[PDB]
């Protein structure tokens, strides 16, 4: 049925995120409240034109935007962030509720080195007027012709002519 | 016709609501008056067939058939009506319902525009003449008897029905002018010979033919007398008036497979004739001579010749009034001496001497003397015939020659000879029996002075 072609191994080399499960959920809400820029145009891409392949021009700048994102950190409170992301860890469900002291101090931090505010409940899930340049596809499902709808029924009805026309019976 | 198909539906609630015993009175008035009605119908135009309305339309051989019909309806009653008067009231008022209702199919059959509907009401005649032989019969045979008529007629009627909605699928409408006008060449081919043999074999089998006839000794002979008449009088000629229609289209490969039925036919009537020539019951006597009659008639169809249609409505109509005519002979002494053996009764004109004459002209009729009826039918197909073959009038004679002996054989064993001294219960003969006799042969040489009127289509 034709060609799979598919981008090469040559694009496929990304700084790819080095840090654990633990780590990015810690700042999570912050990363999302600071990096949502190029999340949402390359989410949107994803949704748009349905195919990993044609989204790899925004799949690197997302995980690009982490790193900047990360290592500000690191210029910055990363000590308080390290209390913080060993502590979520050791809970089995990586829940907020038992390290609220070190969430303060992770937050406290960020709040005047940084300035990246607490979001508040509900404002990560929300949905955006991402802008963008690309185009919408035209058909993002690829699909083919249309057949042409058999011919619509029309005018007005007219007595049978002759009546039942089955066998003798008449009128 | 409308206007001899209303007053014999209405027949129906008329004799049903009528007065207790006034019953035979009034159904014989009107059934009489209806006839009279009928006889409008008698005249046709130059060519075309008398057409009335969309369903219904006449031609110069319904017409001729339906007088007969009509016609007989009196006739019937009064026959009946000797046993019949005892037994309850609805049980009679049933049987008066019975014939009008089975005229009033006969009537609506032979004008029947579509063949469909010919077909319909042709087959629906079973139903009040099955129901006649077999409640009201007099002997136990019947049940029997009325299994193998019924089944017979119905098992070469379906393949028709089959056959019948192959030509509305393929050739269009089956109306019997559509069809005449529009026939087309049928062509010899194995599809088409089926389709030829399922139009034909259910005409045949009500006719019937040699080989398809048992139904007919054991029908005829258990059948009360109202129905002895019309299993024999009309709705053999009903096969008939179907072969003379159907055939529109069967050509020409009518000529080509008649062979088998004319063959059967032209030597098997020889061999039914024999059977009435050493015969027990005067029933049976009567109902083998319709078989050779009957013969007679289906060879006549098949050469499709302008003599052979004429004399096949001369003795299809003769035949009618006079088989007819002898069921009503053997229904007066079956009544007198209670059984059927011909030898037990021998000597009558000793006894009751008018009816020696009605037997004289009964049997003279069926004998067929020139210028009767009967033999302006068979004369006109022996010459037909005799052109279709040379051979033939040897077969076609020879009946002639064995139907004298055994038409004049009831007369000798039955009339002609000492009375049987035992029987002691002979009665004079009922001015009623006189009556109907009377009825049957005085329209039969009166007929004689016009036959233009009964020669069929082709006049
Ligand atoms: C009780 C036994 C039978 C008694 C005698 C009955 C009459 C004898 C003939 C029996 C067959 C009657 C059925 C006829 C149906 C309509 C005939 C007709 O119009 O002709 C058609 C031909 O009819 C037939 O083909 C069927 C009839 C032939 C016989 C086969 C079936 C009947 C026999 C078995 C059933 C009946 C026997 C009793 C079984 C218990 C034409 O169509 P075609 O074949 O050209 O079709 C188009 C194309 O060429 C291909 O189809």
């Amino acid at each position: 049925p034709g060609i799979v072609e598919l981008p090469t191994l040559e694009d496929l080399k990304v700084q790819e995120v080095k840090v654990s499960s633990s780590v990015l959920k810690a700042a999570a809400h912050h990363y999302g409240a600071q990096c949502d820029k190029p999340n949402k145009e390359f989410m949107l891409c994803r949704w748009e034109e349905k195919d990993p392949r044609r989204c790899l021009e925004e799949g690197k700048l997302v995980n690009q935007c982490a790193l900047d994102f990360f290592r500000q950190i690191k210029r910055h409170c990363a000590e308080p962030f390290t209390e913080y992301w060993t502590c979520i860890d050791y809970s089995g469900l990586q829940l907020f509720r038992h390290c609220r002291k070190q969430q303060a101090k992770f937050d406290e931090c960020v709040l005047d080195k940084l300035g990246w505010v607490r979001p508040d409940l509900g404002e990560l899930s929300k949905v955006t007027k991402v802008k963008t340049d690309r185009p919408l596809p035209e058909n993002p499902y690829h699909s083919r012709a249309r057949p042409e709808p058999n011919p619509e029924a029309e005018g007005d009805l007219k007595p049978a002519k002759h009546g039942s026309r089955l066998f003798f019976w008449t009128m | 016709m409308l206007k001899i198909i209303i007053p014999t539906t209405m027949l129906l609630p008329m004799t049903w609501m009528s007065k207790h015993n006034m019953i035979w009175i009034n159904a014989t008035v009107h059934s009489l008056l209806i006839s009279l009605i009928s006889l409008s119908l008698l005249n046709q135009l130059g060519e075309n067939s008398l057409n009335f309305s969309l369903t219904f339309f006449s031609d110069s051989l319904s017409a001729p058939l339906l007088v007969l019909t009509t016609w007989l309806l009196p006739l019937m009653l009064m026959a009946s009506q000797s046993h019949l008067s005892k037994e309850t009231t609805t049980r009679k008022k049933l049987y008066i319902t019975m014939l009008i209702l089975l005229q009033l199919f006969l009537i609506m059959t032979f004008t029947a525009t579509e063949l469909i509907l010919f077909y319909i009401l042709f087959e629906a005649t079973l139903v009040p003449t099955l129901i006649i032989i077999t409640r009201w019969g007099n002997q136990t045979e019947r049940l029997n008897a009325g299994l193998y008529f019924l089944f017979y007629t119905l098992a070469g009627s379906l393949p028709l029905l089959v056959a019948l909605v192959y030509i509305q699928n393929t050739t269009g409408s089956l109306n019997f002018l559509i069809i005449h006008y529009w026939s087309h060449p049928l062509s010899n081919s194995w599809s088409n010979i089926f389709m030829w043999l399922a139009c034909i074999m259910a005409f045949m089998v009500k006719m019937p033919l040699y080989g398809l006839h048992l139904w007919l000794p054991k029908a005829h002979v258990e059948a009360p007398i109202a129905g002895s008449m019309v299993l024999a009088a009309v709705l053999l000629k009903l096969g008939g008036y179907g072969m003379m229609r159907i055939t529109t289209i069967l050509n020409p490969l009518t000529n080509y497979m008649a062979y088998p039925f004319l063959m059967l036919s032209m030597w098997g009537m020889i061999m039914t004739s024999s059977i009435c020539l050493r015969q027990t019951d005067l029933k049976s006597l009567i109902a083998y001579s319709s078989v050779s009659h009957m013969a007679l008639v289906i060879v006549a169809i098949m050469i499709q010749t302008p003599w052979s249609f004429m004399g096949a409505t001369a003795l299809m109509i003769a035949h009618g009034l006079t088989s007819s005519m002898l069921f009503c002979l053997a229904n007066t002494n079956y009544e007198r001496v209670h059984s059927r053996t011909m030898i037990l009764a021998r000597g009558l004109q000793t006894l009751l001497p008018l009816m020696a004459t009605w037997w004289l002209m009964a049997s003279l009729t069926n004998l067929a003397l020139p210028p009767s009826i009967n033999l302006i039918g068979e004369l006109f197909i022996i010459t037909a015939s005799f052109s279709w073959s040379n051979i033939t009038i040897i077969l076609m004679g020879m009946n002639m020659m064995i139907t004298a002996l055994y038409s004049l054989y009831m007369l000798i064993t039955t009339q002609r000879g000492k009375y049987t001294h035992h029987i002691n219960n002979i009665k004079a003969s009922f001015t009623r029996e006189n009556a109907l006799m009377a009825l049957h042969i005085l329209p039969l040489l009166l007929l004689t002075l016009n036959p233009k009127m009964i020669l069929g289509p082709l006049y």
